[PDB]
């Protein structure tokens, strides 16, 4: 991975690093993890509306959305701008709608 | 003196400098098992060294014989030791067979350094002076005792250490006279070991609610026997709960909200996890005010519930299922009624934690659960060792129950605590009905020869539950003189008595300077004088073991002893 | 008449709660908790490698604070108690009382590596050295806010009889200078319900924060939610205040053109090009105790005509002429701030000369994107003006290529004259 | 506070469908309320150079600025501006400028090189002459602007700041402030005529302009004309009061007050205010616009009660000499300051200086005769120090000989001999 991003950290100016280093820094107090824009109660609620509106298709969530939600809700529980109980609630609302669409697809 | 309260950061930074590497494990923590405060101290101290990535090993130890065994076999790469909850009152340099010349390195300059540090986290007193002054390897932590209390002993220690005939006679017996008065003080606990480590976390800037809960648990365990110490520390815990609690009030309950309130925590047995009736019936304090072993005491309990206006059929409901109106009215019912019985002191404010939707636990109720895990969580040398192995094995049940991920193990503990307190009570009534407490002028004697599930009382902690129950019971009676109590119980398999010496205490509401456990000297001095077979190896040196036939000769010389 | 209140950068009121921030900036934040008639103060850092957090109990009830990379300074506005607490604790803390008259208050405090500075509601200005030795007493228009960064000090003054003004200083271990003394400050005071009034009772001036940018150019964020940065101040006859965020517009833009009342910005620092701030949500303007992560807002020159954005959206899409006009202006101001830093102070990271080279590259690409509109509307005269301001001789090749693609041969010949003139 | 839109020498509607937006040396601009539209007329005082036109206004432009190259217009509430060059070989152009809720464009100015917009929140916006933006800056709220030859002069006002001005020049590297938000010594206004005008223009600035040699001027509510002297060296700058205009009207009336003459300034050419004179129940010009008149500059060294007691007004000639010396002293320092900096604008200028030293000396020798007539040696000897040049020392000896006062000559010869040898 790109070494040039880590030797150039300055406290509280944002940067990108590979997720396994962000979790290793966040295990100490030495980082905080900025949730992607799609982990916002606005963007999750637009995806839930898309899902209900288009029975024939899955919404354009990123390939890792369940995996990354589960990692960050456990390891970075304090870093969300929205209250994490409403994010867990909407991740479940999306999980359940897509499970119906899968059973229709089979 | 050795590390005062102002300078715990220097002792901690010295651990990081000496014992942090990614190469190896270098740090060992020896923790006394059978001590909740040493458990909560060591839990905090492991969460700290986890966050700093310090590779470490924790070894639970039962007593001094196992301390020598485990120290004797430490790998020579191990260069820091923490002794959590023991060793302040023994000469560790002599006991572990240290000679500092076999440990010194880089002696240049008015200088030394050593290949190992031994940091002693201990709340017991009187401190051994050859640890606190007389060694450079042993490194005690202090609450303030040494500078505040030991200045005459410091001077006496050095003038006697320097002086290796009238001018000599006139002085050597003054300084030995100061040390001889300093020893010939009984044992006491003067602080919590967890509040010491929380004041270290406050120096480093590591405080949070998880470390604060472990500070509250460790300190609450003192309240039963060292009430005078809990009351010093309690004001300081209230301030930290306010400091760390977030801004929101009239907050909605959610699965993620931890709340750590200060609120009414009645001095009752496992209230939130038992009935309202069992809460009173099995409380040490209630039993002591109502004389609740005999059936007129049980009448006084029903007559109280009837007068409070709670049906027995409601009082006996499990507290979750007991009705919503009683549980909010209860503060008013007690503030009206308890005064009639003198039970007014049951009203108390304490710390109550609730996590998400899983229902509140108080610090009082949580230490009752954690102690019940230490006590019962699972050829005489094998018969001792395969028992002491069990008490080391139980330490990890209490440890894992401090984790929020493991509430099912806390719920094991809360059931075991209710099995124990019932057995303590059914034994404590047998003692008081059968008149087994004999008055021996200098002290009170009690000796359990036979009985139902007597094989519990071979754990030192379970003997101390029954001790603290018989002490509360006596300490509230206004006619009895306060006297030291000796409580003995047989093991029919080892063929020894476990003997515990207990300090009395003042009635729970009266408000004096402390009283000290001098059985710790009386047992050693009688042991040194006799040819009897005993064990004097426990860390709470008020507790000993003695072979069955030697006990009556031992007690026969204990009554003669001027040391009590 | 007007009422002087104690100020500290980015500090918040108690409101209905028992706790508030005394201050926040690029170093950290400080909070105070009301704790049964005494207070407990926690000082926290954003860099946990350098600084270790601490707390103490305060018997005196301090309500002023200033936090920098060397120490924390506390003041009690009503009694004149001040305390300085160095961060290494190799140096001792020190405490002093300053002489307040009846109805006088400390309005603000600051610290510098060599000085501790105090300002009061009667406009006395008391300097103590870093060890508490009195060095001066000036008198000024009353100082309603102070800030420092290293040896630079920036103060805002206000009185009924003087109006708003500022001073900027560089006190130093030697070669002390005052860059500006009591010059007028072009910043709006509030239009003097409890959502605002519980804040304006606490901070009548409405200065949400006062800070230096990471490159040491003064910034102020006022009641009008506009971030103003002082340009070219090292040479006073050429100074100007630049409005580099209209943060009300920049919020309306990202919420998709809803007139948005439930969102407020709270500024912490301007690292180059980007305001670190809390975006607060709810009916109170200021953040709460579990301090949310500082968000980042990229600075934008106020050239966004809201009515044009409304008609072209009816996620917001910005007309590519308006977007090129902003990137050209934003790049022209940032390249002047870097250029003057690199010439007067020198670089602090080697990157700064490579940033400046990349920033000129975004300026010329923005001008060429405007030159295309001037060619599309066949305004040969406007096009020649856009080509003349263009920097790189290699970028001016693109101007002649665009003018041929547009078939405007007058511009071709005129641009060829620019090549030779600038070569000479 | 009202923050009304401003343009130089513009007038209110005042229960009438016609008003002027602007007047200058160049010309004037007026608007007619053409039913629910407007119609704008862009006249000139010189039809030999440029030809008048009319255009229809859809927007309701209430701002204007006229220079000889073109006319700039703006709508104070919608934020639209429009530039219209006088030679149609250049394009007209239009821009809309951002406004916050309640913000208004308070004034605009234009030069051949630069176009400027002010506002009631103090954002000062700049463009080149084709509507490319150059800069946004924030200042104290603008209440007036004027410009020439890439200089700008701006007047600012707020409750939180007081009345102040700024004076810029756009140098080739950067824009340099000669003065930034220095306080402005103009007096603000304190029924029908006043109240109509002050509801239209509450700052009471009637016009704001540069002199023919590029030194700032302002004409205020007090009817005084101020001119900023020495501004090219900030540490020596002075606002000179160079008319108390009510005093020339009282003088030209033959020593009477009047409610029925008022003066409207168009511009200052050297020693003379080009202006319009109006007779009215009201104080501002009417539709059939007077032919631009001239007022010669008069320093305020005349005492009203003395002139009527002495007495067309016949001035007591020492109070004439007192002005002639003082007025020549200021014009001398204003022309010299431009000649050594901006060369010659019009070529007559270095000849005018030599004629002006001669007027200054003539007045000093007239005061010197009055001081000799008092037998006041010490006063007469001070005037003898203040002569510009060598020949005027001859009249100082001749008058002191004639007045039988050679105690002056014995000192004055020492001044002369020092002055010519060294």
């Amino acid at each position: 991975t790109d070494d040039k991003a880590l030797n150039n950290m300055v406290a509280m100016r944002s940067t990108e690093v590979v997720l396994w280093i962000a979790l290793l820094l966040k295990q100490q107090s030495k980082c905080s993890i900025v949730a992607p824009q799609w982990l916002t109660t606005k963007e999750l609620d637009r995806k839930i509306q898309y899902e209900k509106t288009h029975p024939d298709r899955f919404s354009e969530l990123p390939w890792n959305w369940l995996v990354l939600a589960r990692i960050l809700f456990n390891k970075a529980k304090d870093d969300f701008h929205d209250p994490i109980h409403e994010l867990r609630g909407k991740i479940q609302d999306l999980r359940e709608i897509r499970q119906i669409k899968v059973l229709k697809g089979l | 003196m050795y590390y005062g309260i102002s300078q715990f950061s220097e002792a901690y930074n010295k651990i990081l400098r000496n014992s942090s590497s990614h190469s190896s494990c270098q740090l060992v923590i020896f923790v006394s098992c059978l001590n909740i405060d040493a458990l909560c101290a060591t839990k905090m101290l492991s969460l700290l060294f986890k966050k700093q990535l310090v590779q470490s090993q924790i070894v639970p130890i039962f007593g001094y014989s196992e301390l020598r065994r485990h120290y004797s076999q430490l790998d020579d790469n191990i260069n820091s030791l923490l002794l959590v909850g023991f060793g302040g009152v023994i000469d560790l340099e002599a006991f572990l067979e240290i000679d500092p010349q076999e440990y010194v390195i880089d002696t240049d300059s008015g200088e030394q350094s050593f290949r190992r540090d031994i940091y002693v986290l201990d709340a017991h007193r009187p401190w051994n002076l050859d640890n606190i002054f007389g060694s450079q390897i042993i490194q005690c932590f202090d609450d303030g005792t040494v500078d505040d209390t030991l200045g005459e002993q410091k001077e006496a220690y050095y003038k006697l250490l320097e002086l290796d005939r009238k001018q000599r006679k006139k002085q050597i017996h003054e300084y030995e006279g100061v040390l001889e008065e300093y020893y010939s003080q009984g044992t006491t606990v003067v602080n919590s070991i967890s509040a010491q480590i929380y004041s270290l976390l406050s120096a480093i800037g590591e405080t949070n609610l998880s470390n604060l809960w472990l500070n509250i648990l460790g300190t609450t365990s003192l309240d039963i026997a060292y009430a005078q110490v809990y009351n010093r520390l309690y004001p300081l815990l209230q301030d930290e709960v306010k400091r760390l609690t977030p801004s929101s009030r009239n907050s909605v309950k959610t699965p993620d909200t931890l709340t750590l309130n200060i609120q009414p925590d009645y001095y009752l047995f496992l209230l939130r996890h038992s009935s309202l009736y069992d809460s009173f019936y099995y409380s040490n304090y209630v039993n002591a005010k109502l004389s609740l072993w005999n059936e007129n005491g049980k009448k006084r309990l029903h007559k109280m519930f009837a007068r409070m206006g709670i049906p027995l059929s409601t009082a006996q409901e499990t507290w979750l299922y007991m009705d919503h109106s009683i549980k909010r009215e209860l503060g008013i019912i007690f503030d009206k009624n308890l005064d009639r019985y003198g039970l007014q002191d049951i009203i108390r404010d304490g710390f109550v934690r609730t996590l998400g939707y899983r229902g509140s636990i108080s610090a009082s109720e949580f230490v009752e659960a954690l102690t019940a895990l230490l006590e019962v969580g699972n050829n005489s040398a094998q018969k001792l060792t395969n028992l002491r192995k069990r008490w080391v094995s139980n330490f990890w049940l209490s440890w894992d129950a401090l984790d929020d991920r493991k509430v099912e193990l806390l719920n094991r503990g809360i059931q075991l605590a209710q099995d124990l307190q019932r057995a303590i009570f059914n034994t404590g009534v047998a003692i008081l009905e059968k008149k087994l407490i004999k008055h021996l002028r200098i002290y009170r004697l009690c000796v359990l020869q036979d009985g139902p599930d007597l094989d519990l009382y071979r754990n030192p902690l379970t003997l101390l539950r029954l001790g603290n129950w018989l002490i509360e019971c006596c300490a509230e009676s206004e006619d009895k003189q306060l006297l030291p109590m000796v409580l003995a119980s047989i093991d029919e398999n080892t063929d020894t008595y476990l003997v515990a010496g207990l300090t009395p205490r003042y009635p729970r509401g009266l408000d004096k300077k402390p009283i000290l456990n001098n059985f710790s000297m009386a047992f050693q001095q009688i042991t040194a004088e006799t040819d009897a077979k005993v064990r004097i190896d426990n860390f709470e040196s008020s507790i000993i073991e003695i072979r069955r036939e030697d006990l009556s000769p031992f007690l026969e010389k204990l009554t003669l002893s001027g040391l009590l | 008449k007007f009422r002087y209140m104690p100020f500290s950068p980015a500090g918040t009121p108690f409101g209905f709660t028992d706790r508030r921030y005394l201050t926040m900036n690029e170093v950290g934040y400080v909070s105070t908790v009301k704790n049964s008639e005494q207070y407990s103060i926690t000082v926290s850092f954003f860099d946990v490698g350098r600084f270790r957090e601490y707390h103490f109990e305060d018997l005196f009830g301090y309500d002023l604070c200033f936090l920098n990379e060397k120490g924390t300074l506390f003041g009690q506005s009503k009694t004149g108690q001040i305390q300085y607490r160095p961060h290494d604790s190799i140096h001792s803390n020190w405490t002093k009382i300053i002489p307040l008259q009846a109805g006088e208050r400390i309005t603000s405090v600051a610290a510098t590596p060599v000085r501790v500075i105090v300002g009061t509601s009667l406009g006395y200005f008391r300097s103590f050295n870093q060890f508490g030795v009195p060095f001066a007493v000036e008198k000024t228009s009353p100082i309603v806010a102070l800030t420092a960064q290293n040896y630079r000090v920036f103060s805002v003054h206000y009185s009924q009889f003087h109006g708003l003004s500022y001073s900027l200083s560089e006190l130093g271990t030697s070669s002390k200078r005052y860059y500006k003394r009591e010059c007028p400050l072009p910043m709006s005071l509030p239009n003097i319900k409890d959502a605002n009034l519980d804040y304006y009772n606490f901070n009548p001036m409405g200065i949400k924060s006062l800070f230096f940018s990471s490159y040491g150019d003064p910034c102020i964020f006022g009641s009008d939610n506009t971030l103003l940065l002082l340009s070219k101040w090292r040479s006073p006859e050429e100074s100007k205040w630049l409005p580099i965020l209209d943060s009300n517009m920049e919020i309306w833009k990202m919420s998709g053109g809803k007139e948005t009342t439930d969102i407020h910005v709270w500024p912490l620092a301007l690292a180059y090009d980007t305001l670190n701030c809390i975006l607060v949500k709810g009916k109170h303007i200021w953040p709460e105790f579990p301090l949310p992560l500082p968000s980042e807002m990229e600075i934008r020159m106020p050239v966004f005509v809201k009515s044009k954005l409304l008609e072209e959206n009816k996620e917001i899409q910005i007309p590519v002429s308006m977007a090129a006009e902003e990137e050209y202006l934003r790049s022209k101001v940032l390249s002047e701030l870097l250029t003057d830093t690199l010439e007067n102070d020198g670089e602090m990271y080697g990157n700064e000369n490579e940033v400046l080279a990349a920033l000129n590259g975004a300026y010329d690409k923005a001008l060429l994107r405007l030159f295309a509109s001037a060619c599309s509307d066949q305004n040969v005269e406007k096009a020649l003006s856009l080509a003349h301001e263009l920097k790189q001789d290699r970028a001016l090749t693109a101007a002649v290529k665009i003018s041929e693609r547009a078939e405007l041969p007058s511009l071709v010949k005129k641009i060829n004259n620019i090549r030779e003139a600038r070569y000479e």
